[PDB]
């Protein structure tokens, strides 16, 4: 899954 | 509520606490209790308030994650009946998950959000409404996946109108809700060309506004851009 | 009990996808429901049973010692006073932790062990109660500190006559067994050199027994020995 | 902390 912040 | 009783300093050290012990059920449970105050929250505050739901509903997503890859098997040719419980168990999950969104939203909408007037505030709170839409679309299929989906670009879009005006491109929070903007296109809107351009710009232009800024303020951000990169990398 | 209209199997089947979700307070009621249909479990059922609570206790465990660690250090001189929330906070961590080592004992004392004939079943039950009363021991302090030492000791000491007299010194629950009976006398009764002695004679005695067994006995048993060996180090 | 199973 991608990045998330 | 359960946190009416107690002192809104108490709730807040309670949930540095709760964070500390790794029990970010209870530490969002603390900051719900804070919120409900009714007082503003300072920066940290809201720090506390996106750390303790962001790692409680991630648990959730994870979990969802794996049972629905197991349902999703289940369904597959030649693959043996076992009975409705994984769908119910999957389904459980869900709607805990549902839950937890729907309870953050709540706060956001019950008051947090229209009390919001400086701009960190305003963008954060936006940014969380989106990234809890985003969740909910994640697990949505019926009537309203796409209300849900567009609720979560409104709240998102409306972050972006604010941070572009009132925030420099380096600035964290316009940092992140760009990077959760861009996952959101390319994850639940089926807009790839619009996530990769998103990040590209975002990460091009905080990289002209470094020079601006102290060694600590080239921190958290010149850490978010690498995430912008790294997204970037797995799209292209 | 809200598990009590679930058929046992859909129960035991949740429980292997809650585990597979890393979902282990899912687990751990699931399982219970499953205990309280009445009938025995099997092997596999009982080792749910028993990764289910050891994990929730675990986190439970790790946020307590993080708590009381903070609550020690504010107690030290020139600490500032900072109000009753650590002691609160720990105290409700405390309480949690507690319930759940009652609620395993309570379905070890209806009716598993009552039930449990056989050594392998016989000897995991004690061996769980010793454990849960070590971890109630953890956190005593008043007039029952000594009264639970007691109980874990008598636990696992039934345990210990068991095993020796109806398993091979290389059976993993019987190395287990040891194990944890040797970190309880270092740990909770100030016994250090009966923890040592403990670990190595079993560690020995099952180096001797190895070359009766399979390839894959020759498994869990070496790692179970490996444990040993690791205290033994950690402990000399 | 000492190992546990
Ligand atoms: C609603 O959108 C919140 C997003 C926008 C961007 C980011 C900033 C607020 C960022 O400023 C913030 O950083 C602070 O909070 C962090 C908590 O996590 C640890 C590892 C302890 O580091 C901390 C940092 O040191 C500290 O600056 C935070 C992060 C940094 C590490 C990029 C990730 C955390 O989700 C968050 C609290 C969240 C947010
Ligand atoms: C009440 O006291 C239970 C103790 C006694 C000793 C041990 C044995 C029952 C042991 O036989 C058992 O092992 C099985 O269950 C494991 C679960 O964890 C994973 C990593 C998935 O591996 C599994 C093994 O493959 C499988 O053999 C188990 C362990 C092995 C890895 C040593 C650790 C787990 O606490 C337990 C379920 C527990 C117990
Ligand atoms: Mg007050
Ligand atoms: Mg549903
Ligand atoms: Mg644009
Ligand atoms: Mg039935
Ligand atoms: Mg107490
Ligand atoms: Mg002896």
């Amino acid at each position: 899954f991608p990045a998330t912040v | 509520g359960a946190m009416g009783s107690m002192e809104r300093a108490s709730l807040i050290q309670k949930a540095k606490l709760a964070e500390q012990a790794e029990r970010y059920e209870d530490m969002a449970a603390f900051m719900k209790g804070a919120v409900e105050k009714g007082e503003e929250l300072s920066c940290e505050e809201r720090n506390l308030l996106s750390v303790a739901y962001k790692n409680v509903v991630g648990g959730q997503r994870a979990a969802w994650r794996v049972l629905s890859s197991i349902e999703q098997k289940s369904n597959e040719e030649g693959s043996e009946e076992k009975g409705p419980e994984v769908r119910e168990y999957r389904e459980k999950v869900e709607t805990e998950l549902q839950g937890v969104c729907d309870t953050v939203l709540g706060l956001l909408d019950s008051h947090l959000i229209k009390e919001a007037g400086d701009a960190e505030s305003r963008v954060f709170y936006l940014k969380m409404k989106g990234d809890y839409y985003r969740y909910l679309a994640e697990v949505a299929t019926g009537d309203d996946k796409k209300r849900i989906i567009d609720s979560a670009r409104s709240a998102y879009q409306e972050a972006m109108d604010i941070s572009k005006k009132e925030m420099p491109p380096t600035n964290p929070i316009r940092l992140g809700l760009a990077l959760n903007f861009s996952v959101f296109h390319y994850e639940i809107a089926n807009s790839p060309e619009e996530a990769i351009s998103l990040a590209k710009t975002t990460f091009d232009e905080a990289m002209a506004d470094l020079h601006t800024l102290s060694e600590d303020s080239y921190k958290d951000s010149t850490l978010i851009m690498q995430l912008l990169r790294d997204n970037l990398t797995l799209w292209t």
